[PDB]
């Protein structure tokens, strides 16, 4: 009331920022509450590993270093092969809670850093919308970027993963890179190398900066818009960015020599023809003018974004991980409720007024919409600029609807604020409901309140109860863990650099147990760890994956034996039962994956030694294995540790 | 038959340029140069060091590139695209932007 | 600790609350003199 | 706050900055000074006043509006 | 040229992409249920093609409703036509923001 | 003139943890110098 229009419209705007901030900060908090704060899954068990060491010892003994502790004939290099920016944002966030003598743990600052960092998206986005348009359309942003369900999969407490600290980093890049095409100050400019040089060093995905922006400056170029503001904004990007992008170890000498980064290169070529073209005819005259008048090729893992058929004939492990399949009209909208309606209006908005900022972000939703068409898992990229465009949307008709009204016809004016504000709420709740059911679920934590913790109780024995040498191999999916809390010294890690040792390894299983038992002594493997999951149910046992190890261990010169279409039945049909094909029966896999299993009764009415995961009864009811002793099984079946026996004593041939 | 039109262009841009703008484009040459005398020994020798050739060189271009950005900004005809960027904002931001560049160049290079 | 239940009622509340206000922050936007 | 690391000072903007600071100033004297005339008329003249008091409350506002005024000339 | 006429090429990809047409051609689904059952019973990306076309063009109205509410808006507009605009409109926003949730919710029983 | 120097001591003998806090001092001098020096110039050059 007596407060005046200034100190009113400020503290709206602070409110409800604040508001905003704290709901998305505890919203995606929800895997803590329920389980205790433990890091999740495959990968941030390799994140949490490196950063852990980063903090110990100083940052100048992390840049190069060995890790004699994965693919262990080989050794991977972990200083000069990963972006070190996640383990420098967190090594910093721990250093600095440490001088102010907070002292949490390494293992309590880890976790709790993609919520905070989801945190922050919500200021930046709410300023890179309050440059295009005005405030009034921000804060409509922020909110939504707040409780997106499609991002909060990828960002919930316990995900140490440099993709929900990469939304952060592109946003503030493409604020900096907005700002200086709208003003063309140098230092503006700079300003965006280095976000850039911030977000190369953390995110594999910055080949999308390098050719996004020489997009964005090729179309304001073809319709007659490139003034010198767009000019001095791209070159100083290119020059600064590039240089800086190159220091990073694993990115080497990559921008000036790929295929991936000659955009950049290409537009700068063909900004300065034009700009001294220009200069050129307005220093001269019509008739005058008119006289005048190595490289590497697209890497299969970037093409596989264009072709999405790529992947499919050609590379056969890109394929196997389920979050690799083009999406369909129930994952948009499961994701994105009200935005994906939202996103026409938007764009017709924003063609509706073209601008030097605008064209970017109508390219940007163009491009991303459609490499999140071909792959689920770039569903990062679309949702914070979907967002973006339904600030930019649902604001607009607000406006045109808030004029209308008497106190600023009336019952239908009012009909679109009401019918507006039961969208955003509906939207709210099927936000928190996608938060809550499905999109939190700890990966180690097999539960139905019943709790299945094998997955750590074997790890653990494995630290425990082994020679402080051992070499435990496991299928590639697992490296991370095993090296993280079981550790010892796994054959295959997770990142699959090398596509022989990996086809070795799957050679090794599926197959006779003599020729395994021979590719088991090369790499001095001495434990077996193979994950059962039939008597619990588990979805993803090793059997069902078993079919990517037999078509990765017959696809490389060492081994063609293993030839698909010869495990299955004559009908071409995976059967596991006593009716399946007889060398199926007899692979090391299988005859490791269901030893003395043949007895148990897993269900109350069924024969004995029963599956439950494939539904049919096991056709090698009894057999013993002849150089895998046994040394530990689980509780619920869920994860077998066998143990290859030595080289006999008298020098018999078996065993 | 093409040198004419060179000739009265050059007298052209002789007469109707401020000075403090013409030296900017003598030191513009001199990167140009500098740039040229690079290249051209990497290709009569090849690369064996390849980030030092790399980073002796893009300290150049970066530089050449800045130095264009400043006669673009400091132009008093091209005073309507930028609105409140003096000529001293515009020769401090240089200034930063050309530090940068050359930390990154020293870092960078052996 | 704080049940599940408990920080969805509160997730729930604060997005309806927020959505609201800016619904009211608009209003007082388009009303500015 | 207290840094200005200006460059280059405009007359406007400085202007633009006064003006509102008088308006404030203006703005916050004007209520002053009705609720204060509203306050004495509304305690001085109930059922007795003698125009004393009146006199009193009668000069002290004169004197309101003369700052005010003042400080409008000093805006023009 | 013809800024528009970009538009709608856009809107014409959104609801083709929308639709899943990259997961029809890549790996082609039968559209049919198996009486007839369009949606697939619990996955949750398991595209027919009918339920993926469907369910795309029902997003597309729920775009062009609101852009044909904006344009109604414009002034100097007949009463009679301007009725049948915003009654077209209100249709297609509310009709999509409907159907599209039953089909969500009957692609996936148990959702809310 | 001393930044420029740095960038070359910051070559032979010193390591990017040193040659940073030198720079965040050099730099906030040169910055604020610079910036009293710009003013003054701006307000000549009117
Ligand atoms: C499956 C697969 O693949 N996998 C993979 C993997 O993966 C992975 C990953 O990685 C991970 N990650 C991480 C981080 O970890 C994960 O990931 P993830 O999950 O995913 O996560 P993330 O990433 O984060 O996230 C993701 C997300 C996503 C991404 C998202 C996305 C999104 C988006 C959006 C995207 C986008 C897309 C796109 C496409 C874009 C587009 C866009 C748009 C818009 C569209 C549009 C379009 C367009 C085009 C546009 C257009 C536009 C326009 C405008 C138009 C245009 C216009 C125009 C005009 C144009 C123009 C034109 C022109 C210009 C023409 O996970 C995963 C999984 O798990 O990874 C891995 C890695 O690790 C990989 O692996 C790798 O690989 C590689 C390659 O490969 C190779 O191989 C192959 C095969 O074969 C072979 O191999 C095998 C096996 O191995 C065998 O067996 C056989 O036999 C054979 O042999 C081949 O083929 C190929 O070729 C190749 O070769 C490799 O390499 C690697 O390896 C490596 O590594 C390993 C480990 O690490 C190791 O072990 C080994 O050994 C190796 O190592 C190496 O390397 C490293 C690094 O690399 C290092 O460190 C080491 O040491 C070594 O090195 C060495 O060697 C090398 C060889 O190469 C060399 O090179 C080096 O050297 C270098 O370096 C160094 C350092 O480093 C240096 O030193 C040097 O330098 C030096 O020397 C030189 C000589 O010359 C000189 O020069 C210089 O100077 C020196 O320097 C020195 O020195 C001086 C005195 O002297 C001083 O000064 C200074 O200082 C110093 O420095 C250099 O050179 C050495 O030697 C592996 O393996 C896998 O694969
Ligand atoms: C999912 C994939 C679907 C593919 C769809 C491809 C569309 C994506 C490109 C988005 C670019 C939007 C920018 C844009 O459309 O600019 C508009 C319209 O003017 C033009 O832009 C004309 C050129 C349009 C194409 C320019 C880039 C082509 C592809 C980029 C390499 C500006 O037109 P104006 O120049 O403002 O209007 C003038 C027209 N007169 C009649 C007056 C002459
Ligand atoms: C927001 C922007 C900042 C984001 C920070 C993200 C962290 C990325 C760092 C990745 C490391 C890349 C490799 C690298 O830094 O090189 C290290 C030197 O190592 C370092 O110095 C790391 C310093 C990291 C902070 C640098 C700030 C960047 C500001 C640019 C002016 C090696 O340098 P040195 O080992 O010191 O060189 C020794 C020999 N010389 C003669 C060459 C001096
Ligand atoms: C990590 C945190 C750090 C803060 C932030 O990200 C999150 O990164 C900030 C930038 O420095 C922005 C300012 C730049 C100068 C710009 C001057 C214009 O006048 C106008 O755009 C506002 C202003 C001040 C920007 C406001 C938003 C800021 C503070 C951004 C936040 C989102
Ligand atoms: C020899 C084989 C090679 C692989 C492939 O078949 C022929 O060659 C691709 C085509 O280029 C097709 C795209 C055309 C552009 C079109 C853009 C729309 O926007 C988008 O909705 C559909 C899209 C991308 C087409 C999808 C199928 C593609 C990728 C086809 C593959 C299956
Ligand atoms: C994982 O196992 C390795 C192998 O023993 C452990 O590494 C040893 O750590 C101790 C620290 O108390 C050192 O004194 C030894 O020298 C290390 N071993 C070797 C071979 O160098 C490591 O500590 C274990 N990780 C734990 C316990 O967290
Ligand atoms: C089995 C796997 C699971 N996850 C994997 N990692 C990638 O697939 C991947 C990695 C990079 S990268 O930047 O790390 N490159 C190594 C420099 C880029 C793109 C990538 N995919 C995105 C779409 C297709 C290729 S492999
Ligand atoms: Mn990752």
């Amino acid at each position: 009331l007596r407060l005046s229009y200034e100190k009113q419209d400020t503290l709206l705007k602070l409110l409800i920022l604040s508001m905003a901030a704290v709901l998305s900060f505890s919203t995606r908090l929800f895997a803590v509450l329920r389980f205790e704060s433990v890091i999740h899954e495959f990968d941030p068990y390799f994140n949490y590993r490196t950063t852990r060491f980063l903090a110990e010892e100083g940052f100048y003994k992390f840049h190069n270093w060995f890790d004699d502790r994965a693919w262990y004939p080989l050794g991977r290099i972990i200083g000069g092969t990963i972006y070190p920016g996640l383990m420098i944002t967190s090594a910093a966030i721990y250093h600095v809670l440490h001088f102010f003598h907070i002292t949490i743990d390494i293992r309590n600052v880890c976790v709790f850093l993609a919520p905070l960092f989801s945190s922050f998206t919500t200021i930046v986005t709410y300023h890179l919308t309050k440059e295009l348009k005005d405030a009034g359309a921000g804060l409509l942003a922020a909110a939504m970027i707040a409780v997106v369900p499609g991002y909060i999969s990828r960002s919930v407490a316990g995900s140490y993963d440099n993709e929900g600290i990469a939304i952060f980093c592109m946003l503030l890049t493409y604020y900096m890179w907005i700002k200086a095409v709208k003003t063309g100050s140098i230092c503006w400019a700079a300003k965006c190398a280095l976000a850039y040089f911030y977000m190369v060093s953390s995110w594999g995905g910055y080949v999308f900066l390098i050719n996004l922006i020489p997009l964005h400056v090729l179309v304001l170029m073809l319709t007659g818009r490139f003034s010198h503001r767009i000019y001095v904004a791209y070159c100083t990007v290119y020059c600064l960015g590039t240089i800086l992008s190159m220091q990073i170890s694993f990115v080497g000498f990559q921008p000036v020599l790929s295929s991936e980064h000659m955009a950049a290169f290409g537009v700068f070529g063909l900004c300065q023809i034009h700009a001294f073209v220009d200069y050129l005819r307005s220093k001269l005259n019509p008739q005058q003018f008119e006289v005048l008048f190595k490289i590497s090729p697209w890497t299969g893992r970037f093409y596989s974004l264009l072709d999405p058929s790529y992947a499919k004939n050609n590379i056969p492990i890109i394929a196997s991980v389920s979050e690799h399949q083009p999406t369909t009209w129930s994952s948009y909208y499961f994701d994105l409720q009200l935005l994906v309606f939202m996103f026409p209006v938007g764009l017709y908005y924003c063609f509706s007024n073209l601008s030097d900022a605008r064209i970017f972000i109508i390219m940007y939703g163009v491009t991303s919409m459609y490499f999140s068409a071909v792959m689920v898992r770039l569903m990062l990229v679309l949702a914070p600029v979907m967002c973006i465009l339904s600030g930019i949307g649902v604001s607009q008709v607000l406006s045109t609807y808030m004029k209308n009204l008497d106190i600023s016809k009336n019952e239908v004016a009012s009909g679109m604020i009401l019918v507006m504000a039961f969208f955003l709420i509906t939207y709210t709740f099927h936000s928190t409901w996608v938060t809550s059911e499905a999109y939190s679920s700890p990966s180690i934590v097999l539960s139905a309140r019943i709790i299945f913790d094998d997955f750590r109780e074997a790890y653990y024995w494995l630290r425990h109860n082994t020679p402080e040498d051992a070499k435990v191999m496991s299928w590639w999916d697992y490296g991370y863990q095993i090296t993280a809390m079981a550790n010892r010294t796994i054959l295959v890690d997770n990142n699959t650099w090398n596509n022989t040792h990996i086809s070795r390894v799957g050679q090794a299983m599926a197959s006779t147990e003599e020729k395994a038992y021979e590719i088991m002594r090369e790499l001095d493997v001495s434990y077996v760890l193979v994950i059962f999951g039939g008597l619990t149910g588990y979805s993803s046992d090793d059997i069902n994956k078993f079919l990517w190890m037999v078509r990765i261990g017959g696809s490389t010169d060492t081994g063609k034996h293993i030839k698909e279409n010869d495990y299955y039945t004559p009908t071409g049909e995976f059967r596991v039962d006593r009716e399946g094909s007889p060398v199926l029966l007899n692979c090391l896999m299988y005859k490791m994956c269901y030893y003395r299993f043949g007895q148990v009764y897993t269900e109350a009415k069924r024969p004995p030694g029963f599956d439950r995961v494939r539904n049919a009864e096991i056709g090698n009811k009894d057999f013993e294995l002849d150089v895998l002793e046994e040394a530990y099984t689980t509780e619920h079946w869920l994860v077998r540790i066998y143990k290859v026996k030595d080289l006999d004593n008298r020098g018999l041939s078996r065993t | 038959s093409v040198v004419s039109v060179i000739s009265r262009f050059l007298e052209e841009y002789l007469s109707s340029t401020p000075q403090r703008l013409k030296l900017l484009d003598a030191y513009l040459l001199y990167i140009l140069l500098t740039g040229a005398l690079q290249f051209g020994y990497c290709l009569l020798v090849g690369t064996f060091p390849f980030n030092s050739f790399l980073s002796g060189f893009i300290s150049c271009v970066g530089s050449f590139i800045l130095a264009v950005c400043l006669r673009i900004q400091i132009n008093p005809q091209n005073k309507a695209d930028f609105q409140g960027i003096s000529p001293e904002r515009a020769f401090a931001d240089f200034l930063f932007a050309s530090t940068i560049l050359h930390l990154v160049v020293m870092n960078f290079v052996g | 600790m704080i049940t599940d239940v408990q920080l969805a009622i509160f997730a729930n509340m604060l997005g309806v609350s927020l959505f609201l206000l800016v619904v009211l922050y608009h209003y007082v936007a388009v009303n500015n003199p | 706050v207290r840094l200005d690391f200006s460059i280059t000072k405009d007359p406007a903007a400085e202007a633009r900055m006064k003006v509102a600071c008088i308006t404030e100033q203006v703005l916050t004297l004007v209520n002053k000074r009705i609720g204060l005339y509203r306050h004495f008329d509304e305690t001085v003249n109930r059922y007795k006043q003698s125009r004393d008091i009146s006199t009193l409350n009668s000069g002290k506002k004169s004197l309101e509006t003369e700052h005010k005024a003042l400080t409008s000339e000093i805006a023009l | 040229p013809s800024a528009m006429t970009v538009y709608a090429l856009v809107v014409v990809s959104y609801f083709l992409i929308t639709g899943g047409i990259i997961y029809d051609v890549i790996v082609e689904p039968p559209s049919v249920g198996s009486r007839p059952v369009a949606f697939l019973a619990y996955r949750v990306n398991g595209q027919y093609i009918m339920e993926g076309l469907a369910s795309s063009f029902l997003f597309t109205m729920g775009g062009l409703g609101f852009i044909i509410l904006d344009r109604s808006n414009a002034p100097n507009i007949p009463k009679l036509n301007r009725f049948l605009l915003l009654f077209i409109g209100f249709v297609c926003v509310l009709l999509s923001f409907f159907m599209a949730r039953v089909f969500m919710r009957m692609k996936l029983p148990g959702y809310l | 003139a001393a930044m420029l120097g740095l960038m070359y001591v910051y070559w032979t003998q010193l390591n990017m943890f040193q040659t940073l806090k030198y720079l965040a001092i050099l730099g906030s001098v040169t910055f604020l110098a610079g910036n009293r020096m710009l003013a003054q110039q701006a307000v000549k050059r009117t």
